[PDB]
């Protein structure tokens, strides 16, 4: 419950709306209890008066009471559901902004120890589960407490002992039953989320290794232990339905004890008179209708356990420290930058094998370097040292013979222009996908770069306004790569880092991109990381990587002259 | 929209036959639940009348108290019982659908599983089968409690008063009518905001994903205002949708509180001499008003719970949308057989007019003709996409072939897969380690092996030369989430696992494709001394120093065009000259 505190701070903003939504959940819930309590007394008072005393009985007052109490629970529930959800949606915006802002400083580093495909889908669900602490846990538990109170003080005028033993029974269950069920199911909720991720881990490895499991005759041995995990998993699910069934059955044996008690106890006199008459109904029907206040409460033990898990899961992800530390010196961006590296070493967190054994690399200004390697040599790990995703444990990285760690982030992002290996297509419009490169560019300025990189087909049928993202037009793999270059061109920076810019492309579009990179980026330093061998003659130096090492270095012609790994690349 | 949704619901009803015994006890206990609701409402009404009208003391009503407590205890037992049977009904359907999905995925094989990412299948099996629970556990048992219980109240009140039973029954045709008038208005707001709402739902995950791109452009601070201005739009658009969604719900709470208001007023005035109508001539009774008043809120409770459980129908048909198409795809797969190979000697492979067909039905390899006698090792060379790996999947049994492909003279499709695979062993292009530890992967072919022959496997493959690097030695839990092995290190484990058992055919598939210099020469050396012991079919890109392999096959669009010794193909002009002389080596 202490990990639920950082997000209760977010709830302090928009406290008014949240308080008003709770208040309407009390007026509605008191009208519901008051409609049945007054109806039960009105029926009992009319029956005791009988046909005699038609004019003697003041039936108009309850009749307008049962009409007002009925309207304010139909209308109150309407605005309770509006203010509660509207206030929830405002907190959701603060939760989304808080989570995003606490994840940017560690966006490539703090999230690299997880599987990023399923981590961020879990983060979005964790924020949605945190956003519903108010609707599922806070609004019922706090709305039930101040209805049990108003009913207790409300009925204390007629008889103290009845109101104190109805309010006492209702208070006891409110304060004691959610904790005893959150405690009883605490182990299962831990077991449920552990067996769920184990079944996902065993199933994914069963599907991926299906070719290997089938041949080696383990596809059935590894399915039996997969189906035994599901049996364990379904058993944990079954035990949560034994606490949802028990809490639903216990709340019915408590709302039954408070009706048997207000029948037996309120028949021995309500206050002074030994024969209360109509007052018995007002206490039996109150105890009958007052346990709908606790109906939302009987499930709030299951929802509190989930919200707590999300609070812990989000926190320990965003409460860890960024790998890099950006100074505030506020330097000025250079016009031309030279890249220098000396013995850069880097072991990924929680690993025992070095990703970068040692890198020596000099890239003068206006020089086009290419880095060659196979899968997993460590080349895209080198580019993330230059953008300061990580810090090399041993080694020094220089920009214009000044350490790269001495640049404030706003200046580093203006010195480095990078096209990633995995180009990300944002959901927003085509103009917005380019305006992140340079916000100040104009529509014509965006258009010239877009048609210059060969993406002129995106300039038709409201092309610059087409949605072009998820829930919209999806760009092809070849077109997506041209989009990445269009951002690198718009975001003019002295040094341009490329990460497999021609991966998975036919030679027709591979040549078009390669010729586009040599002519547009002629005056800008380029460090292109390549898995292919096409069009490497225009590069002043080719650096061949192998298992985190620079095994070969030199110009294209020089590399062919001396027999080595680069020679083995063309001729196997 | 209405065409598919009708077809999906019949699919859900088809699956409910699994655990139909428990979907009946849920329906039977729902009727008994509505009887105990009436019994306790009658017991309370008769207790309360005696102590309010004729002032009978509580100590003379011990029998109704005793029966009222028992009714309350029985009610709690039924609610406890009904939840457990509802879950039991839900999980048999999930347990059986998950077996049909996993049986379909296992029989389809790696040829079809590779079509989608392992997280796309894991959503089908985990997320979308678990989405169907609350349809069978809550919504279906509630759609039967919503029609049985409210009719029991009307049937139990009609004998005592026909207007009290008409107040409740008068809102039975009013709620669906009014809920549909607001439905016409809702469809106006829902459809206008449908495009944008689905457009803004995936916004936060889209900024969260690809947060690297925002970092490398320095736009992390200007996208806070994008999240702020896409959450203001989402909230405003969805609240105008929700003004009509909570109004449709409010119809039930309007008639819930009007039905308790009219019952209170009609009975209240009936006791005061007014409103003499509505009751049979015998007379008016206080216990006949308590019984109707206690049961009026319980008339709509089954219809109010159903409002909360209705979302379980939408997420069970969306689950059924992607589960029906999964089970309805034709997925033609290789024919299983019963004959088996007794001999463990190297096999002879000959194919006449052999065609490899994709699981969907298209052909991946054309009319292949080749013959590979026992003990002879062949090598497959060709351009990318030439059907090189489709031939290796057919020999593995993963793909269906229409032509002829014989193993020792016995047709492959007439060979029992569970025995053919014991004579089969290969190393793929990518190391797929599906076992927990590094020793469990090596021993995956035969787990009951002693250390002597385990230690021999590691040394023969040079898996033991990087063991000191690993933290726990040979028992390290391996993976991308624990003790990452480089592609060179994981490929040597895949070689060690493949060479653990003697085999008849070794289908090495581009093993040294993406490896560093050291592991490439350690994997290739081990598999050059392993290809000799049995007939071997390799596919490779590095066609230099390929002379010692006996017969070389060259593939073109799915046809073996040229064959023979390396010397004969190398010197002679032909397609092998084109592959070798044009040493482009694009990667
Ligand atoms: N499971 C599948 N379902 C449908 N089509 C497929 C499947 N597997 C391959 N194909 C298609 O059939 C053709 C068969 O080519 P194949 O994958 O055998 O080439 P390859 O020899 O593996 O080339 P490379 O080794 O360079 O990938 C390919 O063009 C591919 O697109
Ligand atoms: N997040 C990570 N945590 C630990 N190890 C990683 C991570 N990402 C990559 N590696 C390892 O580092 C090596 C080099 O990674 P990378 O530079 O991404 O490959 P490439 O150089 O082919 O782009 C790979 O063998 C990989 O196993
Ligand atoms: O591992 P991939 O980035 O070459
Ligand atoms: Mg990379
Ligand atoms: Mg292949």
């Amino acid at each position: 419950m202490r990990a639920l505190l950082p997000y209760l701070a977010l709830y302090k903003r928009h406290k008014w709306m949240l308080s008003l939504g709770i208040v309407l959940a009390i007026v509605t819930l008191l009208a519901s209890i008051g409609l049945l309590t007054l109806s039960g007394w009105f029926l009992s008072a009319s029956a005791v008066a009988g046909v005699a005393g038609l004019y003697s009985f003041n039936y108009m007052l309850p009749a307008a009471g049962v009409r007002g109490a009925a309207i304010t629970r139909t209308a109150g529930r309407y605005f309770e559901r509006l203010v509660s959800h509207d206030a929830t949606f405002r907190v959701l915006q603060h939760l989304r902004i808080y989570t995003f802002s606490k994840l940017l400083p560690l966006s490539p580093a703090g999230l690299a120890r997880y599987r990023q495909g399923e981590l961020l889908n879990r983060v979005v669900a964790d924020v949605d589960t945190l956003d519903h602490l108010y609707l599922r846990v806070i609004s019922p538990l706090v709305g039930a407490f101040v209805v049990i109170m108003v009913v207790t003080i409300g009925l204390s005028f007629l008889d103290f002992t009845l109101a104190f033993t109805l309010g006492g029974i209702m208070l006891l269950t409110l304060f004691l039953m959610p904790p005893l069920f959150y405690r009883a199911g605490k182990s299962t909720g831990q077991n449920l989320t552990h067996l769920r991720g184990q079944y996902r881990q065993q199933l994914t490895a069963w599907l991926q290794g299906q070719a290997e499991l089938t041949i080696f005759g383990a596809s059935d041995r590894y399915r039996t232990q997969l189906e035994n995990t599901e049996i364990q998993w379904l058993e944990a699910q079954r035990r949560q339905s034994e606490l949802t069934a028990l809490s639903q059955a216990i709340m019915l044996l408590i709302g039954a004890l408070a009706v048997i008690l207000m029948l037996w106890m309120a028949s021995g006199g309500v206050g002074g008179n030994a024969q209360p008459g109509a007052l018995i109904a007002l206490f039996v029907f109150c105890a009958l209708a007052a346990f709908e206040a606790l109906a939302p409460v009987t499930g709030a033990f299951q929802h509190l356990g989930q919200v707590i898990a999300s609070a812990v899961r989000i926190s320990d992800l965003t409460d860890q420290k960024p790998e890099v530390t950006f100074p505030d010196t506020q330097t000025r961006v250079a016009d031309r930058v030279s890249l220098t590296l000396r013995d850069v070493q880097f072991t990924y967190p929680e690993q025992s094998q070095q990703a970068l054994k040692g890198i020596s690399l000099q890239v003068n200004a206006g020089e086009h370097i290419a880095i060659l390697g196979r899968t997993g040599c460590g080349k895209s790990t080198l580019l993330q040292q230059l953008t300061r995703a990580w810090d090399p444990q041993q080694g020094e990285i220089l920009l214009n013979d000044s350490p790269i760690a001495s640049l404030n982030e706003a200046a580093l992002r203006q010195t480095i222009s990078v096209v990633p290996q995995r180009v990300h297509l944002f959901s927003a419009t085509l103009r917005d996908n380019l305006l992140l490169a340079s916000p100040g560019s104009s529509d014509e300025a965006l258009s010239e770069i877009l048609r210059r990189v060969g993406l002129e087909k995106l300039l038709e049928d409201a092309g610059l306004n087409s949605w072009l993202g998820e829930g919209g037009r999806q760009l092809s793999g070849g077109e997506l790569r041209r989009l990445a270059i269009a951002r690198a061109l718009l975001h003019d920076a002295p040094l341009v880092l490329l990460d497999e810019p021609t991966e998975g492309l036919d030679a027709t579009t591979e040549s078009q991109i390669l010729e586009l990179l040599a002519e547009m980026m002629r005056e800008k330093t380029v460090l292109m990381v390549t898995h292919r061998l096409r069009g490497l003659s225009r590069f002043q130096q080719i650096i061949v990587m192998d298992n985190g090492q620079i095994i070969e270095q030199g110009t294209h012609a020089e590399l062919l002259a001396r027999q080595g790994r680069y020679y083995q690349f063309k001729q196997g | 929209n209405k065409s598919r949704q009708k077809e999906l619901t019949r699919w859900l009803k088809q699956q409910s036959v699994i655990s139909q015994r428990w979907l009946n006890i849920s329906r039977l206990l729902g009727f008994v639940s509505g009887i105990l609701i009436i019994a306790q409402a009658w017991f309370m009404a008769r207790i309360l009348q005696h102590m309010i009208m004729e002032n009978i003391p509580r100590e003379a009503l011990l029998l109704p108290f005793t029966l009222l407590v028992l009714t309350f205890v029985l009610r709690a037992w039924v609610v406890w019982l009904r939840e457990r049977v509802g879950y039991h009904a839900g999980q048999h359907i999930r347990f059986a659908i998950r077996r049909q999905v996993l049986d379909r995925l296992q029989q389809a094989g790696p040829a079809w599983i590779q079509g989608k990412p392992a997280g796309s299948w894991a959503t089908l099996v985990l997320e979308q089968i678990d989405d169907m629970h609350d349809y069978y556990a809550r919504y279906l048992p509630q759609m039967a409690l919503a029609v049985s219980v409210p009719l029991l109240i009307v049937v139990a009140i009609f004998p005592s008063n026909w207007a009290a039973a008409l107040i409740l029954l008068g809102t039975a045709p009013l709620i669906p009518l009014f809920m549909a008038l607001v439905g016409m208005g809702a469809a106006d707001a829902n459809r206008r905001n449908f495009l944008a709402l689905a457009r803004l739902s995936g916004h936060f995950l889209d900024r969260l994903r690809g947060m690297e791109t925002l970092r490398i452009f320095g736009r992390g601070e200007a996208e806070i205002e994008s999240i702020r201005s896409a959450s203001e739009d989402f909230r405003q658009r969805t609240m105008e949708v929700l003004r009509l969604a909570f109004l449709s719900s409010g119809i039930l709470e309007f008639f819930t509180s009007l039905s308790i208001a009219l019952v209170a007023v009609y009975f209240g005035f009936s006791y005061l001499g007014e409103l003499d109508f509505g009751h049979y001539d015998t007379g008016v009774t206080l216990a006949a008003g308590f019984l109707a008043l206690i049961l009026a809120p319980e008339f709509f409770q089954p219809l109010r719970d159903l409002g909360t459980f209705y979302h379980a129908k939408a997420q069970a048909v969306g689950a059924a949308d992607s589960l029906k198409t999964f089970m309805e795809t034709p997925l033609a797969h290789p024919q299983r057989g019963e004959a088996e190979l007794a001999s463990t000697d190297p096999v002879t492979i000959e194919a006449e007019e052999l065609f490899i067909t994709s699981p969907e039905g298209k052909t991946l390899a054309g009319p292949l003709n080749f013959t590979l006698p026992a003990g002879q090792r062949a090598v497959l060379v060709g351009r990318s996409g030439s059907g090189k790996s489709s031939l290796l999947n057919a020999l593995s049994g993963f793909l269906s072939y229409q032509g002829s492909l014989r193993i020792n003279g016995i047709e492959l499709r007439d060979l029992s897969p569970e025995s053919w695979r014991k004579h089969l062993s290969w190393v793929g292009q990518n190391p797929q380690l599906p076992a927990a530890t590094l020793r469990d992967n090596v021993l995956l072919a035969r787990p009951d092996a002693s250390e002597q022959e385990l230690q021999a496997a590691l040394d023969n493959a040079w898996v033991s030369e990087f063991l000191p690097l690993l933290p726990q030695g040979v028992d390290t839990p391996v993976g991308d989430q624990a003790a990452r092995l480089s592609v060179g290190q994981a490929q040597r484990v895949a070689v060690a696992r493949a060479l653990l058992n003697p085999c008849s055919l070794l289908l090495l598939d581009e093993p040294a494709a993406s490896l560093d210099a050291h592991s490439e020469q350690r994997v290739m050396e081990a598999l050059n001394a392993a290809s000799l012991r049995q007939t071997t079919l390799m596919v490779t890109h590095q066609l230099e120093d390929l002379a010692d392999w006996d017969v070389i096959w060259v593939m073109q669009d799915g046809r073996i065009i040229e064959q023979g010794r390396y010397a004969e193909l190398s010197v002679a002009g032909g397609p092998f000259a084109t592959l070798l002389a044009h040493r482009q080596e694009e990667i």
